[PDB]
């Protein structure tokens, strides 16, 4: 009608205006500014150690808060937890079903969060009087898979799932309370910010939006990859953030700023990116593709400084410990690496 | 070197490692099987017929161990879980050719008989299937030979020309569903026809289900 | 006696 | 009247996001950069940490 | 001075230790690199170990060849080494043999060896094999002697019966019984291949027809000629005959220790990429 | 959770017998089991040790070739075998269980005892033996040994536990610095090297009792005379 039609075009001047003001406020580009900065050497790493005992393929792990521990999920239907400095299994959780795709550790070390492909996030207790582990919560209420689920903190949890709709729980109730709408395409991905107000998360329209816990309704939305969006993570300042997509780029966003500040990509690769972290100072980008290794960039000159070629097949997970004392590498030979 | 509280967390570790290994060798003795359709395809009947987010269903055959997964109420985008079933032993795929006359509800100028060939298509020359054998079941014919008088099969294919019977058009079928492949060297497809009484469909998926098994041990042994 | 083998 | 529905709270996103300040790209980088110097001293990755206190030698 | 085959026989040694020794390294590396997940690794892990300690003995043959039979080593030296060189041939045929079965009653009875194998079973199997050898080289160690004229050798004084029962029980037995069980399985093999479109390979008749062959082929002349050493007095011509030809017809059996190897690095999926991972 | 001894009477001062505990309330097959016994107005000192999975069994020199011990997962239940007695084997046993993995507090439950009448080491040493206290004053206990407790790992294996009169023990401490599980936040514990102090900030009625410290360096594990405490 005639009302759709006024509206549309509303919305569309409304999205020139927007467009024009960024354009507005764009003055220089991060790589000028970052032209006279020395150069990081070539970057060495070694196989420090090597965790086995997976007999399927590994899709998510998790650091710990210690820098001691780490949790990881495989399709045999088990989860285990590592103990990296000894290279020795403390738990073996099996699970009810064996298509998982995400996992999450609790900050304090008392639970476990595991879902994905069956609608439903079980929680499981770690520290039982009884003396084994046993499953405390589970959330249901999607219609779709489970990409994504972090803890908020322990009695709260953000999941991301199939269904275009990211959710807020309450583990005691066992019911939503904050529900978040907008995308159009699946969810595959969200970090939390540091200070635990605030996340953003990215979908398969090629887009990514900004979310926050209280109010519980979008503030912003980033867009300019050609492809889906495969993973995110803040900086540790947590004034920007980086995606990676499967078009072969990665790029890092900027709060304040709603802008492009740096794109990383090579001629060399055509291939997707599953998994992008940080580093402890910032300095240091890591991203595994699925070209069967990983790799590395300095994080202001856009430069590649080292390449973590150690797999035999598609690189899935990839974590950095909070002290940045090490790295670990997951992938779908059914292997874990250590690299410092 | 180890202290006296190391060598219990490595005796620990050690019986982790026994039982899950003891456990994972069980897992090798389960013949897996995904099922696919169109919806309306009649999934269900099939499903009722061979039994005694995913559905995952249990049976037993002559000392054989079937695990059948039904994907059906995902309703999400296949490519970005449909890379999770590699290694799965055969896909099952059910078509009514009793809905050649009907069109979808979606769309009324498009037809249930080009869905279910293009998703047929879109499934068989994925880039993760390349050796995985297919079966393909055509369901309710009875009704098709009972509805193939009162109308011509012209109305989806106006390229052909058949004594409109039922062994003609089953076997033009067949042959439409057949032309598909885009290997014909690596791929193998079966094909059946079975109404709603019937007996001898777990047989059909039990000498398929032996015919992959005999080229999978021929093929790890180095032989093949 | 059969010198080498046999 | 969901299409219209849809429609105004389109819009009324379109008007939330249209009312955000802006600041210049200039100050982000400063800010990035001071950052990181600042904090690149602690960075075992960055500038190696002797053997003596690798936990993972 | 020398005579025409020892040359020959002294040449084939020369590359059958090279080659051999090489081979069996490599392959014993690749397969014991993979042997706690694979169940067929671990058949070709033992027949490599096997044909690797067979090879690994011959320079000091060489050496007691080249010498113009001269035994620098001592008594209780030939009691032991040569007839530890005799247990690694039986052991690779018996190898064989049962691998060839492993094949046999797996394409036949598939519902069977999906439920109920097991790695326990091959080890078992490998481990009756390598027992069944040790029966037939008992005798070897029971009656060898060394004479000071230095020669050492077997000296069934006064012993006839029993040589004519062992030799006839080591021929029928470590040549009749594996080469029926080849032929037999593999004829059956390929036919039930054969039988289905969906089976059907060139590579299998290639695989089969080689390793039958090469068998054959590189294992008659021993027995043959060992048979009638065993048989015939040595106060005749045609045993100086034999004597004379005995070199070069051990030089014509170690060349399927040889070729063991060679089929697997060929005829083996992957093999670069599995030297590549370890 | 629960654990229950039995089989404790009384026998000549030549003869054989049986004790058995049987659990309830826990996976009885992931926990280690060991054997404490105390003398009568005496200290208590460590018998045997029998792990998961039946892999590793230790005894103490004082009762080697004399003891036996095993263990039946499918019914829960853990038998002592005595076959040779002498007069110094009358005392009360109990049963402890222990779990290690990192992060875990073994000897966390000690269930009740049964009573049984006949009718290198590390040397743990603790100068006090009584002290008088009126509630509402910080009380502090000294243990001290012959040879350092800190490994190179950096773990100091020393743990503090509580008597109550006609009552089971109970732990306080595990590793010299780790709070147990159900215990208040009063007590406390610290110390370096060889010297090692527990303190207690306020006092009340159930904190009467005796206190005992131990060491895990290695086996057998060595016991230090009780510090009582009175009102």
């Amino acid at each position: 009608g005639s009302e759709l039609d006024q509206l549309r075009q509303e919305a569309e001047q409304l999205k020139n205006q927007i467009r024009d003001a960024r354009k507005a406020c764009a003055d220089a580009t991060l790589s000028q500014i970052t032209n006279n900065i020395d150069p990081v050497g070539r970057i060495q790493m070694r196989t420090r150690r090597t965790l086995r005992g997976h007999l399927a393929k590994i899709y998510a792990m998790h650091w710990g808060t210690d820098s001691r521990l780490l949790v990881s999920a495989s399709q045999d239907g088990k989860l285990i937890i590592w103990d990296s400095y000894t290279t020795n299994k403390v738990h073996a959780i099996p699970l009810r079903s064996s298509w998982v795709m995400t996992c999450a550790y609790a900050p304090s070390g008392n639970y476990v969060a595991c879902g994905g492909l069956d609608n439903i996030c079980s929680i499981y207790n770690l520290k039982t009087r009884e003396g084994n582990v046993r499953v405390s919560r589970e959330l249901a209420g999607h219609t779709g898979y489970l990409s994504c689920c972090r803890f908020l903190d322990d009695n709260q949890i953000v999941t991301s799932s199939g269904d275009t709709t990211c959710a807020l729980w309450d583990i005691e109730t066992g019911q939503q309370t904050t529900t978040f709408t907008g995308h159009t395409g699946d969810v595959m991905s969200l970090s939390l910010a540091p200070d635990t107000r605030l996340f953003v998360s990215g979908a398969c329209d090629a887009s990514a939006k900004l979310w926050d816990v209280r109010e519980g309704m979008c503030r912003q939305t980033f867009t300019g990859h050609e492809s889906d969006i495969n993973a995110i993570c803040f900086f540790p300042n947590g004034n920007a953030f980086a995606t990676g997509s499967d078009d072969a780029t990665c790029r890092l966003f900027d709060l304040r700023a709603d802008q492009e500040l740096m794109t990383y990509s090579h001629d060399n690769i055509i291939c997707g990116i599953t998994s992008v972290s940080f580093s402890k100072s910032g300095r240091l980008l890591l991203a595994g593709y699925d070209d069967f290794n990983c790799n590395v960039w300095d994080a202001l000159k856009a430069d590649r400084a080292g390449v973590l070629a150690g797999h035999d097949n598609r690189v899935s997970c990839l974590g950095v410990t909070d002290d940045g004392m090490a790295v670990a590498t997951g992938s779908w030979d059914s292997f874990l690496k250590i690299w410092n | 070197t180890l202290s006296a509280e190391d060598k219990a967390a490595v005796e620990r570790s050690k019986m982790i490692d026994r039982n899950l290994r003891e456990d994972g060798e069980k897992a090798a003795r389960e013949v897996k099987l995904l099922l696919l359709g169109a919806g309306e395809s009649g999934k269900n009947t099939i499903v009722k017929q061979m039994k005694i987010g995913i559905v995952e269903t249990h049976f037993t055959f002559k000392d054989l161990h079937f695990k059948m997964f039904d994907v059906g109420a995902q309703r999400s985008e296949r490519k970005k879980w449909i890379h999770c079933f590699e290694g799965v032993t055969a896909i099952i795929f059910c078509v009514a050719l009793s809905d050649y006359d009907l069109v979808l509800a979606e769309d009324e100028e498009m037809n249930r008989m080009h869905a279910s060939m293009k998703l047929f298509d879109s499934i068989c020359n994925n880039k993760w299937f390349t050796d995985t054998s297919i079966i393909l079941f055509l369901n309710k014919k009875d009704l098709f030979e009972e509805k193939i008088k009162k109308s011509p099969l012209t109305i989806c294919y106006p390229e052909y020309a058949g004594s409109n019977t039922y062994e003609e058009a089953a076997a033009y079928i067949q042959c439409q569903f057949e032309d598909l492949n885009k290997r014909k060297d690596t791929k193998e497809i079966y094909t059946h026809f079975t109404c709603s009484t019937d007996t001898k469909n777990v047989q059909f998926v039990f000498d398929a289900v032996t015919d992959v098994i005999i080229k999978n041990n021929l093929k790890d042994c180095g032989l093949f | 006696f059969k010198p080498x083998w046999x | 009247t969901a299409s219209i529905a849809q429609a105004r709270k389109l819009v009324e996103q379109l008007k939330m996001e249209a009312n955000i300040d802006r600041i210049k790209v200039s100050k982000a980088a400063a800010d990035l950069m001071a950052y990181c110097e600042a904090h690149a001293k602690e960075d075992p990755l960055l500038t190696p940490v002797p053997a003596s206190e690798n936990p993972f030698r | 001075t020398l005579r025409v085959p020892d040359i020959l026989a002294l040449v084939i040694f020369a590359v059958v230790f090279l080659v051999g020794v090489l081979g069996n390294a490599l392959v014993v590396w690749v397969t014991a690199f993979e042997a706690k997940r694979t169940i067929n690794a671990i058949w070709f892990l033992n027949l490599a170990v096997a044909d690797f300690l067979s090879c690994l003995a011959l320079p000091i043959l060489f050496t007691s060849i080249v010498q113009h039979h001269h035994w620098p080593f001592g008594g209780a030296a030939c009691s032991i080494l040569p007839s530890l060189a005799l247990l690694n041939m039986y052991a690779s045929i018996l190898l064989l043999a049962t691998i060839s079965a492993d094949r046999f009653l797996l394409v036949f009875k598939p519902i069977w060896c999906q439920n109920f194998r097991g790695a326990g079973l091959a080890w078992i199997a490998c481990a009756v094999a390598w027992g069944l050898a040790l029966l037939l080289t008992i005798p070897s160690f029971l009656y060898r002697v060394v004479r000071e004229e230095v020669l050492c050798g077997v000296d069934y004084s006064h012993d006839k019966r029993r040589e004519r029962a062992v030799a006839i029980v080591r021929l029928v037995l470590g040549f009749l019984w594996p080469l029926l069980t080849l032929t037999i399985c593999y004829t059956f093999i390929l036919l039930r291949t054969w039988s289905r479109r969906a089976t059907r390979s060139t590579k299998t008749l290639k695989v089969v027809v080689a390793v039958v062959a090469s068998f054959f082929i590189f294992w008659l002349p021993y027995q043959v000629t060992g048979i009638m050493m065993s048989f015939l007095e040595p106060s005749s011509p045609t045993f100086l005959l034999l004597k004379k030809l005995d070199s070069l017809c051990v030089s014509f059996a170690y060349i399927n220790c040889c070729i063991n190897p060679i089929i697997y690095v060929v005829a083996g999926q992957g093999f670069q990429g599995r030297l590549r991972k370890s | 959770v629960q654990l229950v001894e039995s089989g404790g009477g009384l026998v000549q001062p030549g003869g054989s017998r049986k004790l058995s505990c049987s659990a309830s309330g826990f996976a009885f097959s992931s926990f280690g089991m060991h054997w404490v016994r105390q003398a009568p107005e005496k200290g208590l000192e460590w018998v045997a040790y029998i792990s998961s999975g039946s892999g590793t069994i230790y005894y103490a020199d004082t009762v080697k070739g004399r003891f036996t011990i095993s263990r039946d997962d499918p019914k829960n239940t853990l038998f002592l075998q005595m076959t040779s007695l002498r007069s110094e084997d009358t005392a009360m046993y109990y049963c402890v269980r222990s779990i290690y993995y990192y992060g875990s507090s073994p000897f966390d439950f000690w269930g009740q005892g049964t009573t049984l009448t006949v009718s290198s080491d590390i040397v743990m040493t603790q100068a006090t033996s009584s002290v008088p206290v009126t509630p509402g004053e910080s009380v502090s206990i000294s243990c001290r040994s012959s040879k350092s407790l800190l490994h190179s790992n950096g773990n100091t294996y020393l743990y503090w536990f509580l008597q109550r009169p006609g009552q089971s023990p109970q732990l306080l401490i595990y590793r010299m610095s780790n709070l147990a599980s159900g215990v208040p936040d009063r007590f406390s514990g610290s110390g370096s090297g060889t010297a090692f102090t527990l303190t207690i900030s306020r006092l009340e009625a159930e904190d009467v009792g005796v206190y005992y410290c131990m060491q895990h360096l290695e086996y057998p594990l060595t016991f230090g005379a009780g510090t009582k405490l009175e009102l």
